[PDB]
């Protein structure tokens, strides 16, 4: 006959991913620890209860189900995957959602105690094991908003038994049953998002001189400005207003500087306020910040013109 | 002829050179505009305290150039707690002519250069000759300065149409003093006046008899 | 990132577009007008033109005074600087056309200043004159003379 | 034209030179400062000295020339010049005019009229330097010191057996740059401790993952690494190491470079104007030489069609599309790219031996838009020889191809040879929006043997999962005024001994609004993996709806039967630095349970450290709330400090004051006066200036831009002239009443200038805290103390007695 009862662990571990780059992968320790433990998965074939007076041949085996893809609290998709393995057995990497690791420990040893062969779903034992360590590198997506992130992964991690009663039984659990086991322990892990795009400037000084007021009527100052990336995003950018515009110049976002002198913002020669980029691989971009002083209705007053117009960078 | 911006340069403390841009309106002779810089009692102090930084340059027609005013260790032997005023003037030479008999005309200006210390830098929009008081004479008035900074009146009136367009010499104020100035006595006088930015603004003052200014 | 945008301004007094080419010449002659009494040329009308941003006063803007070298042997008059050095002179009137004015004293501001529109049109008149020391005993000699008068626009 | 100057200039003549200029159009020699330009960009934002002087270089009979530009050695350092090429500006000394009639094409006009001076040179005469790359010759390089990066997130719990709350997580980056060479030492462990009623458990494991030094050499252009690394799955897997790694970078190279677009070549006539616009975007607008011409220098991102055009000087056009190809391998017309990578290979263990190897990966491309690639990987037990070319042959896509034979020789008496081939394909921009990005096909065997399955062979005795054949399309579809990313891919693995492994995942991103403003996104995926008989149907949905002050989410998800919901409300705070979610869950497993989740965070990204709190709770797993804290620290600098990294980090100083706030993170300094800014990129131009709106009114920043360009994982000085304090004038009365002259050098105990007297006690002192005695410096000698009230506040001219001693 062939028993098998899986006991799966208990164990809640955190850790801080700190602040990392859409190309960079951060790279993870998901360790074995010997804990409070709960069974899962019960069976019965042969007897119920043991005194130790018969020959019953005994193997263990580490059971670790790890996911492959993992959804956000957004939505998206977190391929993790493995750069070393660390001392395991790493089989059936055919499925999609769930990498299958193994260790055989135990395989070999005969028993003598009185023992309960087959326990209840309600039911606690000791479990003091020290394992190998094993390693991930999450390779985040393309596509990923700024900010935080509170993704939680989804592993059944546990130590089970096969019961037996011959020498030279080998015998797993099957991968279906295995990987439709019961979502129970979870992994609190925080990462924040600094996002992979960023411009190079960081503030824009556009050197525009010492004017007259005929060409105080129509000027134009231009500025560019570098954003590069390594990550194939489309980005969209807003120009938000910050100071108070004096004039209505109707669709045409105006920038009213002070006293009574109002500029309008051109982002690559046309005044559209935001604009339409995709990019498609690693590299850089040029973006014209122009402006145009009309920002006279014939009634002129000369004075210092210092506003302001932020653009923030947002990733839809 | 050149052609100058500024209708009073003002130099501030805290950066060691200001630009100053003149250009050419004429578009058929070129012309050499060369600049000094001279004081109060008007003379060509060759090595003072500021100095043009091209001493002579050509201009072509239609072009426009830059005449920077660099610092010596003679503006920070200066006064601090006040400004200090200097006259910037400029001379065009034009070219000989082959004609023989012509009398030739040096269209020229000479502009106020206004040192302001780092001690005394104000904000770009503090319009500091808010606090201007004004006082009664028996036969005309006096202006009075208590701000550091050189103010310059232009007209006195009671209505819109008689301060910067009736017939009246104005007058240059100093920091920390006054002066008097003979007018026809106004109930509520508006002080028409010139700021170192080149605007005119004009602001009311409300008295009690004798001495007034703003609200 | 911040793109606040931060400047300075100013506002053009200058002078106007339709007279850039001036230079006044004389049609005379030295040996025949410059022997007999009255030593004088006929005078030639020119303007100064006057382009600013507030044509409501003139003497509230600019404070117009001339300077240059004074003559000799004439005073109220300038040097002409050529082959008849020191024998003659050269005058200049105001708008009134009357008035000799010194080299050095302002001009009288509120007559005759028509401000046509934005502008402020200033006619002036000159003529080269000979000193009398030189006109009596007839030293003067025909050729070349430019002189140069200097007109500084003082502002305010 | 000969001028007027004969009749006066001024009262007397000036007697410099007075018709020269008049002939020659010559400027003045004297002390000018402009701004020197080379080829549009500029090599300084406010360049002092550019000096003019006569040159009495040259003897002649008529000795009548023109000035030019005396360039010293230090802004001709700064040029951005190839001296070590070009040895004509090294042997310079400073008493001689500077000319440059060694080089040609070199011309330079100085109009100070415009306040310019423009250098116009050929490419090859100088380096790249454009308007926001420095040259390498000029890479601040870091100051020696250390540094530490902790990352810990305490937290408690709540479970079903008993009551158990005990959690702490231990991860970290250690390191310390000793001049160019950088080490590197990230620690990351675990601390757990439980208490059930009958049983008390804890463990504390803690190991060193990673120990490497690096250092970047720019002749190269190219970061050796000394230490543990890994290799990257390029060709052959992950597989970790220990040694040398001569490793090709990328980010050393200019950014318009990086990556893959051919070189346009052709010849017509003249210098032509060259205009290529990809959608609407001119991407490199300048003259090019007479006669031939080649773009090495764009190498930008480009994935499609691209009209680059040419506008001769007469007005003659010609146009022709060229294509790209974007694949992984093939780089820049000319020059190379590489891996130089040996030493021994690591296990799973820290101290873990093994096997010595040297293997050389380089890719280069010859100029007729081709490209090879090679791997040679040789150990003393284990041969792979990778070659293989990648082209683009224009219209019809693109191909790459490598052929690899393994020769794997185990103790075991089996000698294992084995050629496997692959094959790699994508496409460019159609009409209709049609875009492969990549296609593969990797033809194995059944004697493959990388270097991960010999790893695995030689002390494991693994001889599993190995791929026969391995083959992907990816087509990427986008679509204008419908805004979907439809993406449709499948591939077909097959393992030796294990069957057939389909895959079908389908993704698309839906972009509409109907009630909201634009930019509402809506996410749908379904994916499908088809063994014999099963065929997993997967399909994870999401709903993201933004409102601008609220940022609504919603993520539904179907692994195997079960049907899991989640919505969720992330926003920022007003300020930007915080950020607070509250976000609600359904789990509706196939176990025969019903799950509610529940997670909310509250980040709050104070200047000092990163800080966050966490609320996470589900069903059988309730209430743990934590405190996640990362920060960082920088000792042995000018003074220690404390921000908010993952490489380079910039020491802004700034002395005496305590709050300025400085960009890119929003660091403000601390009491000791100094800071260190973190969101900086390696080898860029650096702009770090103080955010001068929100300052503190008892302080003022004189100057606020500094530049340098610091390197990958470097530490950067920058001093920062700051003042804190009242702005005053003391009226000095000595003890006989005298006042000293000129000089007194009035200076803090802190050893800070204030300022100097000018003739009687009208000192002007800047920066003085109230409440201080300070000292006042005449002959270079202390003479007098002074003593200055609490009340004293800005713009006074207070009655300040000076104290003597």
């Amino acid at each position: 006959w062939n028993n098998i009862v899986f006991y799966s662990l208990g164990d809640v571990n955190s850790y801080q991913g700190g602040n990392v780059v859409i190309t960079q992968r951060p790279q993870f320790i998901t360790s074995w620890r010997p804990g409070i433990a709960t069974v899962t998965w019960n069976q019965c074939n042969g007897p119920g209860f043991a005194d130790g007076f018969w020959a019953y041949y005994r193997e263990y085996i580490a059971w670790v189900v790890f996911p492959k893809k993992v959804m956000t609290q957004n939505g998206y998709p977190l391929f993790i995957e493995v750069h070393n393995k660390g001392s395991w057995s790493e089989e059936n990497t055919g499925d999609n959602d769930s990498y299958f690791f193994l260790k055989g420990y135990k395989w070999d040893e005969r028993a003598f105690d009185a023992g309960n062969l087959c326990q209840k779903p309600g039911e606690t034992t000791r479990l003091t094991e020290k394992f190998d360590d094993i390693i991930f590198k999450v390779a985040l997506p393309a596509d990923l908003p700024l900010g935080d992130y509170s993704v939680k992964i989804p592993y059944t991690s546990g130590m089970q038994r096969h019961f037996a009663s011959y020498l030279g039984a080998r015998f797993k659990i099957p991968y279906n049953v295995a990987k439709t086991l019961p979502r129970e322990n979870e992994m609190l892990f925080l990462f924040k998002n600094i996002g992979g795009c960023r411009p190079s400037a960081q503030s824009l000084e556009i050197k525009h001189g010492d004017l007259s007021i005929n060409s105080a009527n129509n000027h134009y100052a231009a500025q560019t400005l570098s954003v590069s990336c390594d990550v194939p995003a489309n980005i969209r950018f807003m120009l938000l207003r910050n100071t108070t515009p004096t004039y209505s110049h109707g669709k045409k976002f105006s920038v009213g500087l002070g006293h009574g002198w109002d500029s309008i913002v051109s982002v690559n020669g046309v005044d559209t306020g935001e604009t339409t980029m995709r990019w498609y691989k690693a590299g850089t971009q040029n973006l014209t910040i122009g402006s145009r002083l009309y920002g006279e209705s014939s009634k002129i007053q000369p004075g210092v013109l210092s506003g302001s117009a932020t653009l923030l960078m947002i990733l839809p | 002829a050149v052609s100058l911006d500024r209708t009073r340069a003002v130099f501030d403390g805290s950066e060691k050179s200001m630009t100053l841009d003149i250009s050419n309106d004429n578009k058929q002779l070129p012309y050499l505009a060369q600049a000094w810089i001279e004081n109060e009692n008007q003379e060509k102090i060759i090595t003072g305290p500021v100095i043009a930084t091209p001493p002579v340059q050509r201009l072509e027609p239609g072009a426009k150039s830059m005449v920077r005013l660099s610092t010596t260790p003679d503006i920070s032997k200066l006064p601090q707690d006040r400004e200090s005023l200097f006259y910037f003037n400029l001379r065009e030479i034009p070219p000989r002519s082959e004609k023989a008999n012509v009398l030739q005309i040096a269209l020229q200006t000479k502009i106020k250069l206004f040192y302001r210390p780092a001690a005394i830098k104000t904000r770009p929009n503090e319009v500091w000759q808010d606090q201007l008081i004004l006082n009664k004479v028996s036969g005309g008035y006096r202006i009075e300065n208590p701000t550091p900074y050189y103010v310059t009146v232009i007209g006195l009136g009671g209505s819109e149409k008689q301060a910067e367009e009736g017939e009246f010499e104005t007058v240059m104020l100093s920091p920390r003093s006054e002066q008097t100035v003979k007018s026809a006595n106004y109930n509520t006088p508006y002080l028409s006046y010139i700021n170192d930015y080149g605007g005119r603004p004009v602001l009311s003052f409300i008295c009690n008899g004798s001495r007034c200014s703003v609200k | 990132d911040v793109a606040f945008r931060g400047n300075l301004l100013d506002r053009p007094c200058h002078v106007s577009g339709d007279s850039l080419n001036k230079h006044v010449v004389f049609k005379t002659r030295a040996s025949r007008d410059f022997w007999y009494p009255p030593g004088r040329s006929p005078t030639e009308s020119f303007v100064i033109r006057l382009e600013n941003c507030h044509a409501t006063a003139v003497g509230k803007i600019v404070t117009l005074t001339f300077k240059g070298t004074e003559e000799a042997a004439l005073p109220g008059h300038l040097k002409v600087t050529g082959v008849n050095a020191g024998r003659l002179g050269i005058a200049l009137l105001d708008t009134d056309g009357s008035s000799l004015l010194k080299p050095g004293t302002s001009h009288n501001k509120g007559q005759g200043e028509k401000v046509t529109g934005n502008s402020l049109e200033l006619p002036f008149g000159a003529y080269v004159v000979a000193t009398p020391e030189a006109l009596r005993t007839k030293s003067v000699v025909p050729g070349d003379y430019e002189a140069t008068a200097t007109f500084e626009l003082t502002y305010r | 034209v000969e001028f007027n100057t004969d009749v006066l200039d001024a009262a007397d003549k000036k007697n410099i030179d007075f018709t020269r200029f008049s002939e020659a159009g010559y400027v003045l020699p004297g002390q000018y400062l402009l701004d020197v330009i080379v080829n549009g960009q500029s090599i300084s934002p406010a360049s002092l000295q550019i000096s003019f002087v006569e040159p009495q270089s040259s003897g002649d009979k008529a000795e009548k020339k023109l000035p030019q530009a005396c360039l010293t050695s230090d802004m001709v350092r700064l040029m951005g010049l190839t001296a070590e090429s070009l040895d004509k500006v090294v042997y310079w000394h400073d008493g001689q005019c500077a000319d440059f009639h060694g080089l040609p094409g070199v011309d330079i006009r100085p109009d100070t009229g415009a306040g310019v001076l423009r250098i116009n040179m050929p490419q090859a005469r100088l380096e790249y330097s454009d308007a926001t790359w420095l040259p390498p010759s000029r890479w601040d390089d870091g100051i020696p010191g250390l540094m530490l990066d902790y990352n810990l997130n305490g937290t408690v719990s709540r479970n079903y057996q008993g009551g158990d709350s005990h959690q702490f997580s231990y991860n970290g980056t250690v390191g310390g740059n000793l001049g160019p060479w950088r080490l590197r030492a990230d620690y990351q462990g675990s601390q757990e401790q439980s208490r059930y009623n009958g049983e008390k458990t804890t463990n504390r494991n803690f190991t060193w993952s990673r120990f490497y030094l690096f250092r970047a050499i720019p002749r190269w252009r190219a970061n050796l690494t000394l230490g543990e690394n890994n290799i990257n799955s390029d060709i052959f897997r992950s597989w970790s190491y220990t040694g040398a790694s001569l490793e090709s970078d990328d980010r050393m190279l200019p950014p318009r470079l990086r990556g893959y677009a051919p070189q346009i070549t052709g010849i017509a006539e003249t210098n032509a104007r060259v205009v290529v616009s990809q959608q609407g975007r001119v991407l490199y607008d300048s003259m090019v030489p007479a006669g031939p011409f080649s773009i090495q220098d764009l190498d930008s991102s480009v994935r499609g069609r691209l009209d680059v055009e040419v506008i001769e000087q007469n007005g003659r056009k010609k146009t022709f599309q060229v294509d790209t190809a974007s694949v992984p391998y093939l780089t820049r017309p000319g020059q190379v790219r590489y891996k130089l990578v040996s030493g021994r290979s690591r296990g799973y263990g820290h101290e873990t031996e093994g096997p010595v190897f040297a293997t050389g990966e380089a890719s280069w491309g010859l100029s007729n838009q081709w490209s090879l690639y090679g791997g040679a990987v040789l150990a003393g037990d284990y041969n792979a020889l990778a070659a293989g070319a990648g082209w683009d042959l224009g219209v019809p896509g693109t191909l790459s191809a490598d052929i690899t034979q393994s020769v794997a020789r185990i103790e075991g008496e089996r000698t294992f040879q084995g050629k496997s081939w692959r094959l790699s394909y994508s496409k460019r921009f159609d009409n209709a929006d049609a875009d492969i990005t990549f296609a593969g096909y990797r033809f194995s065997e059944r004697n493959y043997m990388t270097m991960e399955q010999y790893l695995n062979a030689r002390y494991r005795n693994d001889y599993s999962s190995r791929e026969k054949e391995m083959y992907t399309v990816t087509l990427n579809k986008n679509v204008a005024d419908w805004n979907t990313s439809f993406n449709l891919q499948y591939s077909r693995q097959t393992y030796w001994d294990i069957r057939k492994t389909d895959y079908y995942t389908v993704s698309v991103n839906r972009y509409f609004n109907v009630f909201g403003l634009q930019g509402v996104a809506v996410g749908l995926s379904a994916s499908r993996s088809k063994y014999l008989g099963r065929d997993n149907d997967s399909a994870y949905l999401r709903i993201s709806v933004p409102l601008g002050t609220g940022t609504a989410s919603y993520s539904g998800s179907m692994s195997n039967d079960r049907y899991v919901n989640m919505a969720g409300y992330t926003d920022t705070f007003n300020d930007g630095l915080d950020s607070y979610s509250l976000n609600a869950g359904l789990n509706s497993g196939g176990g025969l349970t019903s799950q509610r989740q529940i997670n909310a965070y509250y980040s709050h990204r104070s200047p000092l450290a990163n800080l966050s709190a966490n609320i996470a709770s589900l069903q059988k797993g309730y209430t743990s709330f934590g405190v996640s804290a990362s920060g960082g620290a920088t000792i042995t600098g000018k003074d220690a400090a404390l921000h908010a990294s993952g490489g380079t980090r910039l020491l802004v100083d700034t002395d005496g004051v305590g709050g300025v706030p400085v960009d890119g993170g929003q660091v403000v300094t601390n009491r000791w006066g100094t800071g260190v800014v973190t969101d900086i990129s390696s080898y860029y131009r650096n702009t770090t200036s103080v955010d001068l709106k929100r300052l503190p009114d008892d302080v003022e920043a004189t100057r606020s831009v500094v530049e340098s360009a610091l390197t990958e994982g470097a530490i950067g000085y920058r001093k920062f002239s700051v003042l804190k304090g009242k702005r005053l004038f003391a009226i000095l009365r000595l003890a006989d009443g005298s006042q000293p002259p000129f000089g007194a050098s009035v200076t803090s105990e802190k050893g800070r200038e204030l300022g100097m007297v000018a003739d009687e006690g009208l000192a002007w002192l800047s920066g003085v805290t109230p409440g201080e005695t300070l000292s006042v410096n005449w002959d270079g000698k202390i003479q007098c103390q002074v003593n200055v009230p609490e009340t004293a506040i800005s713009d006074q001219q207070l009655l300040l007695p000076c104290t003597p001693q």
